[PDB]
């Protein structure tokens, strides 16, 4: 079991509408557990799960000074780049980061992140080295050029594979069981014609935790990859997620297709068929 | 941990 | 450099006529962040429409849930319609309670 801790920033300027609008969005294992947002009058990091209520006053204050921190200077990081850019003091722009670090099941790190947007593009990242940046245009040469110098990229690199580390550590102490909760599909197919020799089976998957899931549709042996209809997977609102899987078949044929539900909770995968009860 | 204190661009 | 919003819009629970219910307008894929959600009941603006906090994916792009409580019948229609730079119009997709 791999584990991540990872931050996600973003900073938009408003011009004409006050100061930039700011967040800063903690990750463990891809759970959001902290946040960060400017748009209040006395800002202040928050607990995203109830597992983090144990953090006491002094780690609250510390977060949020460090945010605070950060909103100005990416304040100041917004102005820099208009002169990059040669753009307009008149227009609204974003800057993006992710942050952050996973290790194995030994504790031991295998990834750095250190990546940054701008208007939705790459700007620059750390490299899977760890001592080098990819710039994605002439701008975020500067940048790079800048950071090679005052050798950011080493000081960088302790931060990702010591505090980084350390903390995830911690996070895991205290949210580990929390994190590794399932809530098992629970599946069934229905059915759909308009006056027409053919229908719709649609095979529903609801009430699961995590998000990730697969959903097959069988005729015979084979899955039918190429004529299925999916959605993207989708909270219910609720902490649990929704998908479904359709296919196109003969009328009085439904019960030559199967459908299939893949899901960590399930000691075996579930497979169903349209079933009228009347 | 955050962090704060990033370079600048 | 702008992307289009893809909408889903769909009930927290399977639709039952006369059972309160939830209904979910998923929005994802958009930069910039800014957007407008508006819920429609018969072509009329829902007021009480709620937003969840916005993130964003490992693609940059943004994405916000916005839902609204609701009590479906057999005749009332449901819409979601977002407004985004992305787009030259109004976009606006039509809940389908097989969907």
């Amino acid at each position: 079991g791999p584990h991540s801790l990872r931050y996600f920033v973003t900073a938009v300027s408003r011009p004409g509408l006050g100061e930039p609008r700011y967040m800063e969005v903690g990750y463990v294992d891809d759970t959001e557990f902290v946040r960060f947002d400017s748009d209040a009058e006395n800002p202040r990091y928050e607990p995203r799960a109830r597992w983090m209520e144990q953090e006491g006053p002094e780690y609250w204050e510390r977060e949020t000074q460090k945010a605070k921190g950060n909103e100005q200077s990416f304040r100041v990081d917004l102005r820099t780049l208009l002169g990059y850019y040669n753009q307009s003091k008149g227009g609204s722009h974003t800057i993006q980061v992710i942050s952050g670090c996973e290790v194995g099941s030994d504790g031991r790190l295998l990834r750095g992140y250190q990546q940054y947007a701008y208007d939705g593009c790459d700007y620059i990242a750390l490299n899977e080295d760890l001592k080098t940046w990819t710039a994605a245009d002439m701008a975020a040469l500067i940048t790079k050029h800048k950071w090679e110098q005052a050798g950011e990229a080493e000081r960088l690199r302790a931060y990702l594979e010591g505090t980084c580390v350390e903390w995830l550590r911690r996070y895991l102490k205290n949210g580990n069981a929390t994190l590794l909760r399932t809530d098992s599909p629970k599946a069934h197919v229905t059915h759909h014609s308009r006056p027409e020799d053919k229908v719709t089976l649609r095979c529903w998957a609801l009430g699961f935790y995590p998000a990730d899931i697969t959903l097959t549709w069988q005729l015979n042996g084979e899955e039918l990859i190429q004529d299925m209809e999916l959605v993207e997977t989708r909270p219910a609102g609720d902490g649990t997620f929704q998908k479904w899987a359709s296919v196109v078949v003969p009328l009085g044929k439904e019960q030559y297709y199967t459908c299939h539900v893949y899901h960590q909770g399930l000691p075996e995968p579930l497979t169903l068929r349209w079933e009228p009860p009347p | 941990f955050a962090p704060g204190n990033y370079p600048a661009l | 450099i702008q992307k289009t919003p893809q909408i889903q819009v769909y009930s927290r629970h399977p639709p039952e006529n006369g059972k309160p219910n939830i209904l979910n307008c998923y929005v994802t894929q958009f930069h910039p962040p800014h957007i407008e959600i508006q819920m429609l009941k018969n072509g009329k603006k829902i007021p009480k429409v709620e937003m969840s906090d916005m993130s964003f994916s490992k693609d940059w792009s943004f994405y916000i849930l916005a839902h609204t409580e609701f009590t479906p019948t057999e005749t009332d229609t449901y819409a979601c319609r977002v407004k985004h730079d992305s787009m030259a119009e109004p976009k606006t997709v039509y809940w389908d309670r097989d969907m």
